[PDB]
DNA sequence: ACAAAAAGAGTGTTTCAAAACTGCTCTATCAAAAGGAATGTTCAACTCTGTGAGTTGAATGCAATCATCACAAAGAAGTTTCTG
DNA sequence: AGAAACTTCTTTGTGATGATTGCATTCAACTCACAGAGTTGAACATTCCTTTTGATAGAGCAGTTTTGAAACACTCTTTTTGTA
């Protein structure tokens, strides 16, 4: 075949490292963009720490979801994640739980 | 299973969303 | 293109380290949206906390006060 | 001399009573009651830092890292359930994959 | 001029592992770890005294706010713990 | 039929538990979490534990038929019901 | 065990699941209803007489339920 | 002779919001303002609710308001209902879903 | 002796609907919010305080609090309300 | 009319704001560089649909039974006050 | 915290009884397997561009210290508000 499991030597090998997923300056620019779009006035600055707590939660908030939102995959009797199931799982966990 | 230095089991958490009986 | 700078391989690392197997073509956009939703939150509280300092820079303390009331703990930074 | 010797703590009696009085949480502070948390908190650390010195060791390596310190929490259903809405930074996540995945 | 329980947890670490390190990362964690279970608990025993219009905070409190926040067999051996150094302290 | 008894529950506000079994329940779980004291219960402690009780179940159950429709069933089942709790997470579902 | 849990009967789920919005019940969900009400009841039971034992009491007051709920995450309104 | 909820235009209670302050330990020391800030928004809230809640009760074709009418204000508002979402109103019921 | 807002809410009541009563348990309720709310805001304005190392609960901390707690055009008319009865009390 | 809480005045204390100052760290720039993202193609691997087989839950109608309501009595427990 | 006096609210018991539950069938309404049709996402090869890292100002702002004026706690008085 072309590759027997690709995928799954990238989830054995993601879920046993520790760094952070995205890259720290498109995180940073989005980061900024939305805060200034919050602040009418002069924009604020930003420690490095801030930033960097901001995207570890963002990241850890993500990957918690996928994996809620893949219980509703297999639930479905699918392999394919859907839209359909990350807006449920966001559903079921509620306004806070889920935004 | 695994026993810390006081006598407290720290059983893994298998599951909890299924009733028992 | 701030939003557009989460990239699919980004998002496909995290849909794998989560755990998923097959990853449908719209999870790229919903994962955006759900990410600026996300941030968002976050970020109006942390600069609420930095406006009622008298400051002008955003914290780590102001970030993790932000995340605490919304009932996300973050320990690394304290 | 010291309250924590008197208590054969390694935790501060004496910070913990300064906090509690310093903190907002009542207007007195029993004598007893910063002996008591300060030996609460020193059980807890000892076994996250128990649980944490055996992740690092399965691992060999003998410095204990987030990484070990998530290990050590998300293994342990009290810690789990004591520490559930809190993130590690650095911590990753278990190395669960669903079981219908692997053929 | 920033006082961290860093040493006290080092101290623990040593008596529990003589011979594991700690990072300066984890460290932190740890001293956040402390922090956060301490607020807890005091918040709770503070709710405690205010409903039963008590202005003391007692080890009675701390300990009924342990059985609260902390799973059974955690609190079992956090009470044992709690119990232990008092009647430790105050034989002395 | 189940039409019009959906329709006529989800407008009444009265408990639907019998309020004597019920309390059976919650005295017999209260003498097991007992330490050899027994207590008594006010009037108020129970309705208000069963008022409680009654609200998370209902709720339980709406967020477990979204599950079986993402599914594509119209009948509830266990496994339904156990998945709902695990997205909710260990506190709200539990 | 012969009741006190079979107590909560079959009707009583049922109507509890149609106010929910349920169109149509499979049979184990009696059972399993059944195990998530008890295990629901513990948890705030414990606390609760936590808290009225906390309190040199012996009656369980309505505060001390709403207290246990509140402190479990679920705040309770017309108890008061 | 002018209550401190006068001076303020509010109808409730400035000086026993001071005085819940004050002896809720919240901090060692209260403002002069915080109270009446404080009792403002209270106010407003309450105020908010029951407006809701009066009309959940005349289209309900009822005069009283009952706790299903501020169950049923409660949940269709959505900032209301975002407040108050971990929140259980006793006799309140649901609202009709499918 | 034993305190609480029914006799305000009340008030307020007449105030906004001139002819609607209310039942006694739905007043319980209107109690219960009430004290909710106010516990919420004041825990949340006593821990500002706090880690801004202040020692007072001011004006300003009261309405940061209600930023942080209400949603999006609840807190803003909220904040409206309030500066407005600080601002009238103030001009006395 | 009376008690209890709240305004009112005045005094002492204390604390938070303003100003000045210092250094540190955040921003903006740049310069390579190279590694990862974007692009395009494809086809195996997945989802969707429809059908038919197999299962089971709501509806129905009876008798049984027990939840509720009322009522009473007792007394256990909670409440209040006071003092050291 | 403990003791004493008071009260009030829970427990226990009785009796009716009629509303509600339980039991049995069934069959229409559902669930489930699957085979084929249709769709699509993972794998892969190539480009290049965007992120990273290392300075480098450089300056804006955070953190510290001091003074002090305002503001709040404390206390005694008056008075207004909710019972009588």
């Amino acid at each position: 075949s072309r590759r027997r499991q690709g995928w799954l030597k990238e989830i054995r090998k993601l879920q046993k490292s520790t760094h952070l997923l995205i890259r720290k300056l498109p995180f940073s620019r989005l980061a900024r963009e939305i805060c200034v779009k919050f602040t009418r006035g002069v924009d604020f600055n930003w420690q490095a720490q801030a930033l960097l707590a901001l995207q570890e939660a963002a990241e850890a908030f993500l990957v918690h979801l996928f994996e809620d939102a893949y219980l509703l995959t297999l639930h479905a009797g699918r392999v394919t994640l859907f839209p359909k199931d990350v807006q449920l799982a966001r559903r079921i966990r509620g306004l806070e739980e889920g935004l | 299973s695994t026993v810390t230095k006081s006598r407290r089991i720290s059983r893994r958490p298998s599951d909890w969303w299924v009733v028992k009986s | 293109d701030n939003i557009q700078g989460i990239t699919k391989p980004a998002i496909r690392r995290l849909a794998r380290r989560g755990g998923v197997k097959r990853i449908s073509g719209l999870i790229y956009e919903e994962t955006r949206g759900v990410l600026k939703v996300f941030l968002e939150n976050v970020i109006r509280d942390a600069v609420t906390y930095t406006e009622h300092a008298k400051r002008k820079t955003v914290t780590a303390m102001d970030v993790v006060y932000a995340l605490k009331r919304q009932g996300r703990t973050l320990y690394g930074f304290g | 001399k010291s309250r924590s010797s008197r208590a054969g703590l390694q935790f501060p009696v004496g910070r913990v009573h300064r906090l509690l009085r310093k903190g907002n949480y009542a207007e007195r502070v029993g004598a007893g009651a910063p002996v008591y948390l300060a030996a609460v908190l020193e059980y807890l650390t000892a076994e996250i830092l128990e649980l944490a010195g055996n992740a690092a060791r399965d691992n060999k390596k003998t410095r204990i890292i987030p990484r070990h310190l998530q290990l050590a929490i998300r293994n342990d259903e009290e810690l789990n359930k004591l520490l559930g809405r809190v993130t590690i930074a650095q911590g990753g996540v278990l190395p669960n994959i669903q079981a219908v995945l692997l053929p | 001029r920033k006082e961290s329980y860093s040493v006290y947890v080092y101290k623990v670490l040593k008596q529990v592992h003589p011979d594991t390190g700690i990072s300066s990362k984890a460290m932190g964690i740890m001293n956040s770890f402390v922090n956060d279970i301490f607020e807890r608990i005091a918040g709770e025993a503070s709710r405690l005294a205010h409903y039963n219009k008590r202005s003391t905070i007692t080890s009675r409190e701390i300990q009924t706010a342990v059985r609260l926040l902390l799973p059974g067999e955690l609190a079992k051996h956090a009470v044992s713990e709690g119990t232990k150094a008092v009647t430790k302290y105050t034989s002395s």
